[PDB]
């Protein structure tokens, strides 16, 4: 997270953190949707290009945690995942089209303080807060800068959702219906943005009608990090909610 | 710049 | 807060009915450092 902020004790109790056993490493960011289910990012599990392509076995979320490095004990919860679930039409071939993946965990796991899931957008929900100037919130244990360099804490930011063409002319990558972009335009003034080790986090809005948060996004790929007419790009969660359906009404 | 505020849901 | 669910709990697993709402805010009608940026975000 770019110019963003400590994170304060309960402030995202959804978010997870996608951990490798050995070596040792933080992978990506995900969240936690119910006591069962993880979302993150197709590429924070699978990446050919880069010979990147965990199994079960290979991963270990971390539910509950606020500290990076230190172990949280009787806060966090460690789960081991059952099984790894990347959309069937996810393009790492070219533009990371598709860009999402759901994790079940072993064990269901518990909640607390510290340990809530997200609610995932109904189709209302989506189409009146999916809107350019709208502002959602990013969390992640990312780099702090593109060029520590990691923090010691959870970090958070909230960055304004941007209108569809300027979101295309800011690169010349191909960009689908299930992505949107969000971030401060050049002559906004303020900055902010998602970095590496943010991806497969939570965009999240506030809802004005019932004041429960909701997972609009995934922290998806970006052209560096805070950059000048560059934007973070983010997978349109509603816009995939039946595959997510599919995935869960059978295992 | 020129904004609606959300309704419904 | 109204909510209805769209998961079966069945495969889901439990927690959908509760979701988004954080004990040590929401729940306790307290509000984070940065939220209310969000919600003037819907009017400004
Ligand atoms: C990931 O490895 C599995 C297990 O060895 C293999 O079946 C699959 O081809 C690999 N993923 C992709 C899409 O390359």
């Amino acid at each position: 997270i770019v110019e963003g902020s400590d994170a304060e004790i309960g402030m995202s109790p959804w978010q997870v953190m996608l951990f490798r056993k050995s070596p040792q490493e933080l992978l990506c960011g995900a969240s936690l949707i119910s006591d069962r289910w993880v979302l993150t990012a197709a590429h924070c599990l699978l990446y050919p290009p880069w010979d990147k392509n965990f199994t079960e076995n290979d991963l270990l979320v971390r539910i509950g945690k606020h500290s990076r490095t230190r172990y949280e004990r009787n806060i966090e919860k460690i789960s081991m995942l059952e099984k790894i679930y990347i959309h069937p039409r996810y393009n790492w071939r070219e533009n990371l089209d598709r860009n999402i993946a759901l994790m079940k965990l072993k064990k269901p796991v518990a909640f607390s303080d510290y340990i809530h899931p997200v609610c995932l957008p109904d189709r209302e929900t989506a189409a009146s807060l999916l809107q350019a100037g709208y502002k959602g919130r990013v969390t992640g244990w990312g780099n702090l800068k593109e060029t520590k360099g990691q923090p010691s804490v959870l970090q958070v930011v909230n960055l304004p959702i941007v209108e569809r063409p300027v979101c295309k002319d800011s690169t010349r990558i191909r960009i689908t219906d299930n992505m949107f972009c969000a971030g401060y335009k050049p002559d906004e003034g303020k900055r902010g943005d998602a970095c590496e080790g943010d991806s497969g986090g939570p965009f999240v809005m506030k809802s004005p009608f019932n004041n429960r948060w909701y997972q609009m996004g995934i922290v998806s790929w970006g052209e560096g990090c805070d950059r000048d007419g560059k934007y973070g790009f983010y997978t349109h969660v509603f816009r995939l909610k039946k595959w997510i359906q599919k995935v869960i009404d059978q295992f | 710049n020129d904004k609606y505020e959300p309704f419904w849901e | 807060s109204e909510y209805q669910t769209f998961f079966n709990p069945r495969t889901f697993g439990s927690g959908e009915a509760d979701c988004g709402l954080r004990p040590l805010f929401e729940k306790k009608s307290l509000e984070d450092k940065t939220e209310r940026e969000l919600l003037e975000s819907y009017i400004d």
